[PDB]
């Protein structure tokens, strides 16, 4: 009743009508790692890191925006992912700057870590490597564009949440900037957390700055004050 | 080793048959200094057009 019968890797599970592809990995303990997809904002194509194959069927397809009819059989493991997988990291590696020593997310950049447990362990194209020029935009948020992956997920987040609608992406084939092109000051309540959805290094925190290092921080659970919403 | 004259004719006749590498070490076959700087290989992989990371 409004429930169907899907395998993964030959193991059922009972999903909803509708629900996507990465989200029935989920059910079962499979993450199908990703970018541009994020649990509260709305789905683009734009990574390209969630392809997954499907068994009988030739093409790849992408886990993100993919409905899930009766009787997919998804096969994570199978080498036409892998090599899928291996070839996506390899084109995002093409084009980005060696900032790790100097950026600010080194221990936690989803580069770093979907880099080693999916991607090739050797790049290669010698000749190449575009660079961007680089916008300043609030005092809260520091902005090194160079290490942008181009992932729409800012975009998506201000205009849908945030709601100021004010940034976008301009240009095409290597050349598409992502921000305001007008230069203009972008700030609002809500606006800082901008610097926690963008899986790079290229959004980072103004004021916490090069400061400290997440693997050397010890965490601890805490609540607000300063507003009533606990 | 040194100018040595019937004291290597005593250490002759005393642990018998000597002067081959004198215990010390300290003549020539120093190999100089890498006379040519080295330069490495590569082994397998390091290779386009071969390989994905998932066969190795
Ligand atoms: S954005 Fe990620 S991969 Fe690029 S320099 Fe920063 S930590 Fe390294
Ligand atoms: S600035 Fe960051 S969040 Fe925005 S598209 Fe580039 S990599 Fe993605
Ligand atoms: S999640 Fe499918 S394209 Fe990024």
């Amino acid at each position: 009743s409004n429930l169907i019968e899907v395998f993964v890797d030959g193991q059922s599970v009972m999903v909803e009508p509708g629900t996507t592809v990465l989200q029935a990995c989920e059910k079962v303990g499979m993450q199908i790692p990703r970018f541009c997809y994020h649990e509260r904002l709305s789905v683009a194509g734009n990574c390209r890191m969630c392809l997954v194959e499907i068994e009988k069927a030739p093409k790849v397809v992408a886990a993100c925006a993919m409905p899930v009819m009766k009787g997919w059989n998804i096969l994570t493991n199978s080498e036409k992912t892998k090599k899928a997988r291996e070839g996506v990291m390899e084109f995002l590696l093409a084009n980005h700057p060696l900032d790790c020593p100097i950026c600010d997310q080194g221990g936690e950049c989803d580069l770093q870590d979907q880099s080693m447990m999916f991607g090739s362990d050797r790049s290669r194209f010698l000749e190449g490597k575009r660079a961007v020029e680089d916008k300043n935009i609030g005092p809260l948020v520091k902005t090194i564009m160079t290490r942008c992956i181009q992932c729409t997920r800012c975009i998506r987040f201000a205009s849908e949440i945030a709601g100021v609608d004010d940034l976008g992406t301009t240009g095409r084939g290597n050349d598409m900037q992502v921000g305001t092109y007008i230069e203009k000051m972008f700030m609002s309540e809500l606006s800082g957390n901008i610097i926690d959805i963008c899986p790079v290094g290229a959004l980072t925190s103004k004021p916490y700055a090069f400061t400290a290092r997440p693997w050397e921080t010890r965490k601890t659970e805490s609540i607000d004050v300063m507003d009533a919403v606990g | 080793a040194s100018a040595t004259r019937l004291i290597q004719g005593l250490r002759n006749w005393a642990s018998g048959r000597d002067l081959q590498a004198k215990l010390q070490l300290r003549y020539q076959e120093i190999s100089k200094r890498t006379q040519p700087p080295p330069k490495l290989p590569v082994g397998p992989s390091h290779r386009l057009s071969n390989n994905y990371y998932c066969a190795r």
